[PDB]
């Protein structure tokens, strides 16, 4: 026969091997597919679909979840107030674990590219106000204050025109990819801070809530992708399933 | 005439960015980006083995001790593989299955073994020396422990277009009562039979043997994403989960304020 | 080569490797508004006419198409069953208005099933009783006025398959199911015991990767999403199977100062789109 | 020697691998072939073929087999009266068993397409009459009267006129194809109900038996199909074949 | 590469992979009226003549050719035997009438076997006795009178290669075997012991698989198949090999009223077609 | 012939009819023999063993090949040996 | 028989020989046999740098 | 199969064998380069200074 | 729940002052004699 040497390598079973195995039905045609909606061809696909961000993610609402989809906003007495703060990292533990955009991440080591956080006011149409959304690049921790984060990338937002406002966090990095920033080193690759200030008041005229909920969601832009895959953190195994 | 009038979202790479969404709301510089989007295709995502069953068949115990299993081909066992493949209502595809066997301990012995491939109707075996394994028509794999796991394709076999994760329904016509819920979201279409395995010969073999059987999807389509499993897995047939500590999806913190 | 791969039949090209005569043997290989963002009708006082009936909206920009997809009758190339199927157009293809919910500052969520909504309602229930075989997509609107002064946000979405679980009875040691009236509830539709996993194990903070629309009170009072039939097979048992769930859950919660009207309801309208039925026989309820 | 590196599969025998082997025989040249009559290609031919349904399968005439080749018709005295149901699925247990289309399916996991039930009266020339012969898709049981079975597909034959008639059972699911009914969750896949009423009666003169006998034949139509080629359960082997 | 595969000289093209210098080591690769429906004479009163004889059928739509195929001589090409063979024609391709049968309400059903049934008749009988090599088709012929009043079916089939078995003692435990009188009964036929198995442990049910044709007493009184000679070798002896046997069965059983005539026979004719012989010596009985 | 007895819609039916073709019913390899040469008892325990070549033991192979009355072909004959309990040795 | 796992930054590692992380449905593993030739893969340029 | 013969050599690993491995990360593709100063090709241009 | 099976409009008054309904001509005879109990309630238009 024709001369071989057989190579390191030989017997292994390497799970990611995109290889060819002998078919066990010859002459077997599958049923043909049908048209079915809603086909995907890329994760990038969901990852830009917006999902909410548990912004209110707090330890005494743990046991009434519906709780942590939304976050307040209402009379102030004291001008300037933070209102919400949380950082930027789509794949770290926070607000952004409940975001298919946050999930889907775990799926991979790195990203890359620009997000969006969308706002949306659910108080009376008769509310109204104005917020200062800031993301702070990296630096240093929470601006303790309105006039310390309005030196970053901000968007000011009147919710009494506006339902709905976008905050674009626009990538801004050393590095081309971010692994998923947490404590230590690796908070290297941090993104940064979001937060959310009161620019005038929240508003309103007798007769209406001075207390209102905004909801927030976020997706990826176009320009966002991922790379590395590897198994999340987000699901585990500790008994049999029956 | 007639006396009646009435009768692809995803590109290779990722998007530039111009100079003055970002260069909407801040200046921005011109970024030739050429970052790829391949990695993320659901070919990449779903084409990597996972485990999908472990079956056993010990010496002594109270269990598959007479060197035969008729294992009944269910994949929705194993959590990791299971969420991914959730995140999608339909999936079609072709699969490799690879077999991985060694005593309990990982050690390697030279036993013959025989899988055999029993579809939905086909006899199951029932015994080491069932007729059934002279599998004249059934596909089978007659390998050694000692060689390196064995490996076939298995093509795209349900009755329907695609595989089903979730049927919102009943298998059949009739009354639903209470005693019959089990019924509730079983899917035939995604029933494939049987898989079934013995240690080749009509004595007893005098090792444990434990078969580790992984899958790797390819050739794969998807339909319809979904929301991502966010509780434990409790049962292979339905969604149920522990009611009575229901996870949030996201860590908690002591306020809205601090990090 | 027999051309028996399961990616056999798709506009995706792959270049693959393979040593065997049949295609599925080969390699994965290599390839070589958006349909999820919930494309609206113009992405793709208002009127909706269909049949003998008229909603009012007021913007196609307004109106979800789910995965860009208009609703269309089966297509020969996916039929199966061959006898020539039934469309009875304006008789089924109209706007059917179902029972009323009363939204409360303490509601947890509604859900619907379809076509179980009206498998006994008008022509359409007959012949999704007379016929084995059942097809159509669906207009779904949904209406909840209030005023100026009162506050709350519903998010309406369509999932398709929406499969029930149960808590397992508690500690989740129980492999219990959801009963029928649980799974089917018909026309009056059901409530969410636990609307944060959907009653499912999943979260409903993820329900927007699903075609939906929100129904913010300071903005706008009602939700409009056409949906296509989505299936593994071309026609199906209307009474055995529901393509798809319709949720409505209040997400941020209703609310408004005492002495402002407190009844506050929500009317769920729907129209089957393009319904066709075939394997005629007696009727047969479930 | 050419560097190769063997791969998991390696050594293993797949009963259904279609490969190369070593010729034993070198220079061998066979017996050359001959014309043959009744050469067959493909099994569906064969399928095509009507064969008799053992629709008078009763438990009480076991030990007369013969009898289950054909069922009973005869003068009745009260009207719209059945006379014969059984189920249209072809690989089921039950009246098909006897048939070779039944017997091939059995060698399948799947089948699709259209059947033909032939029904062949052997009654006299004297005697007329009749029969609705009906195919009830998927839904219920077997109609409980006359009225409800012709709401269905259903052929009306004079035996009189016509010693044959043949019922098309049309390919109507919602699938593409069909694994084999049976009782639990695959009845999903039941074809439906076959039953025969008496149209007027079975109508006799002076002279001519008031009872006779109806044969049934099945086979399959141009575009029946079957997938998964598996194992019968209908032969078995429990001792040695001396 | 020698050309030695098994399917080498066959119509259809296959593509095979193979490594030796031998075809048939090559792997099984993959390919790149109905001949077994019966095929009527017109799918391919009446007077069939051959030789000094004529019978009298109605249609040639009534006229089975087995396998769709019409009796021929040996081409060349199949040939092996060297000598030049006899045809005689006319003396030994007519009509031979055979003893007649008695059908009853509760006759089992009877078998003949060819070319058997005309080893001792005729000059046929002489030319099958005196050559070593034999090869012919057939016509066979069944008739059945009754009256308009009487009722039954028997289905009339050609079954090639007619192995029969025994009932194995009856436990099954005794390697019994059917004798020399029950295999090659001759010219008066036999009769089944269990028509359902037919002898054989192959359903009567299937045996429509078969070349065949029914004859129902309402309707017709004859039956007519046109079998050519089927054998895995060109020409054999008509001595030791029974090509195939003849199946007479009452599937729906004879029935009439007291006083109707109760004598009612079934006779069997059958005509050589295209006889030739070989290998000429003396006459040998068996 | 349902477009006969029944109003038909059409239907663009692809499904292979290759699944059926002889080739692919018979092309799977089943069990023929078993033969043992054990070294105690009364048969073949001289460490020989000649088998008369007769493949009608089995049933499944048998009632496939038997649903024909001729049939022409070559074999591919596989040789899966063993000790009694599945266990190898260098022999 | 042996397993060899790659466990990217931010997968779950395993805390016993029978952790759920062993499923590898994503990470790449090597499974083979101590009398194998030594197991060898490519590993590509992973920095995010 | 095809006919082969293993030659000697085979199954051992040499460190300078200079052969194709399988990849651990399909459709994995890295951080792109960018220019950096002072990269080198040959050791002699370091010999030389 | 039954009145919805027949022509009908959904109006928001919040949104828009008047609407108008159309009662489409549906009649068996191409014209009616004016409606009252007995005999002419043949002629009645219907309800709304
Ligand atoms: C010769 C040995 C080969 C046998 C390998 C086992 C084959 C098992 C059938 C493969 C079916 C793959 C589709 C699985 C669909 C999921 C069904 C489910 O678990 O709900
Ligand atoms: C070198 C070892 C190779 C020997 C393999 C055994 C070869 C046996 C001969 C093959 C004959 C195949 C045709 C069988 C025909 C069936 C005969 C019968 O059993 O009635
Ligand atoms: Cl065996
Ligand atoms: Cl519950
Ligand atoms: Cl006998
Ligand atoms: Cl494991
Ligand atoms: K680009």
């Amino acid at each position: 026969g024709i001369p071989t040497e057989l190579k390191p390598g030989t017997n292994q079973f390497l799970t990611t091997d995109d290889g060819v195995s002998a078919p066990i039905l010859p002459g077997f045609h599958p049923t043909p597919p049908i048209h079915i909606p809603g086909e995907v061809h890329n994760l990038l696909e969901i990852c830009r679909v917006e999902t909410i961000l548990e912004v209110n993610n707090l330890k005494t609402n743990e046991t009434t979840p519906m709780q942590r989809l939304c976050f307040p906003v209402s009379v102030q007495s004291k001008t300037g107030e933070l209102c919400a703060a949380f950082r930027a990292d789509p794949g770290r533990d926070g607000p952004w674990q409940s975001t298919i955009l946050g999930q889907l991440c775990r799926y991979y080591t790195q990203w890359s590219g620009s997000l969006e956080v969308t706002f949306m006011f659910a108080g009376s149409f008769m509310a109204t106000g104005k917020m200062l959304i800031a993301y702070t690049p990296p630096g240093g921790n929470v601006p303790a204050d309105r006039i310390t984060a309005m030196l970053g990338t901000h968007v000011i937002w009147d919710f009494g025109l506006q339902s709905s406002v976008t905050l674009v966090v626009p990538w801004i990095s050393n590095t081309h990819y971010r692994a998923h920033a947490r404590a230590g080193y690796f908070d290297y690759y941090t993104t940064g801070i979001i937060t959310i200030w009161y620019q005038t008041n929240y508003v309103v005229p007798i007769g209406a809530p001075t207390t209102a909920y905004i909801v927030a969601l976020a997706a990826a832009q176009d320009n966002f992708t991922m790379k590395l895959c590897k198994d999340t953190e987000d699901i585990e195994q500790t008994a049999n399933i029956q | 005439g007639d006396p009646i009038a009435d009768m692809l979202q995803v590109l290779p790479t990722a998007a530039n960015t111009e100079a003055s969404s970002d260069k909407n709301l801040i200046e921005t510089r011109c970024v030739l980006n050429h970052h790829s989007t391949q990695e993320t295709a659901i070919g990449n995502f779903f084409s990597r083995a996972g485990l999908v069953s472990i079956i056993t068949m010990p010496t002594t115990g109270t269990q598959n001790t007479d060197g035969y299993v008729n294992w009944d081909i269910d994949l929705m066992g194993y959590a990791q593989l299971r969420r991914k493949c959730e995140l999608f209502t339909y999936m079609r595809f072709d699969a490799e299955f690879t077999f991985v066997v060694a005593k309990p301990n990982g050690e390697l012995v030279p036993q013959l073994l025989q899988y055999m491939y029993v579809p939905p109707g086909a006899p199951k075996p029932t015994s080491r020396d069932s007729f059934a394994w002279q599998t004249a028509t059934n596909p089978s794999v007659f390998v050694k422990m000692t060689d390196p796991p064995a490996q076939v394709s298995v093509p795209f076999m349900s009755p329907a277009s695609a595989y089903q994760w979730f049927y919102d329904g009943y298998p059949t016509f009739g009354e639903h009562l209470q005693a019959n819920d089990l019924d509730y979201g079983q899917c035939p279409n995604n029933m494939m039979g049987t898989f079934s395995i013995r240690t080749v010969g009509t004595e007893k073999s005098p090792h444990s043997i434990t078969l580790r059987v992984y899958m790797r999807i390819k050739h794969v389509r998807a339909w319809i994403p979904r929301p991502l499993r966010n509780q434990p897995y409790l049962f292979k047939t339905n969604p149920n989960y522990k009611g009575n500590d229901i996870k949030c999806t996201s860590t908690s913190r002591d306020k809205i304020t601090t990090l | 080569e027999n051309s028996n791969s399961a990616s056999e039949g798709s506009t995706i090209n792959y270049t693959t490797i393979n040593y065997y005569k049949d295609a599925y043997a080969a390699s994965a290989g290599r390839q070589d508004a958006p349909p999820l963002k919930s494309p609206s009708a113009e992405a793709c006082v208002a009127q909706l006419t269909i049949g003998n009936s008229t909603i009012t909206t007021q913007e196609a920009a307004n109106i979800v198409i789910a995965y860009g997809e208009w609703p269309e009758y089966c297509p020969d190339t996916d039929a199966t069953a061959v006898d020539k199927p039934t469309r009875p157009d304006v008789s089924v293809n109209r706007f059917f208005t179902l029972d009323t919910k009363s939204w409360a500052k303490d509601s947890k969520g509604w859900y619907w099933k379809f076509p179980d909504v009206l498998t006994e309602v008008g022509v359409f229930g007959q012949n999704a009783q007379f016929h084995y075989l059942y097809r159509s997509g669906f207009c779904v609107h949904v209406q909840c006025n209030a005023s100026k002064f009162h506050q709350g946000a519903l998010l309406v979405a369509v999932l398709p398959e929406y499969v029930l679980g149960t808590i397992a009875g508690g500690t989740g040691n129980e492999n219990s199911h959801p009963p029928y009236a649980t799974t089917q509830p018909g026309q009056v539709g059901a409530v969410l015991t636990h609307p944060y996993v959907l009653d499912a194990g999943i979260p409903l903070s993820q329900l927007t990767v699903c075609p939906h629309q929100w129904i913010n009170l300071r903005t706008n009072n009602c939700a409009t999403i056409i949906v296509p039939y989505m299936n593994t097979v071309p026609f199906d048992s209307a009474l055995n199977h529901c393509n798809f769930g319709l949720l409505v859950i209040p997400v941020v919660p209703l609310d408004f100062n005492t002495g402002a009207t407190s009844e506050i309801p929500i009317t769920v309208t729907i129209a089957p789109m393009c319904a066709e039925f075939a394997g005629l026989r007696q009727a047969v309820k479930q």
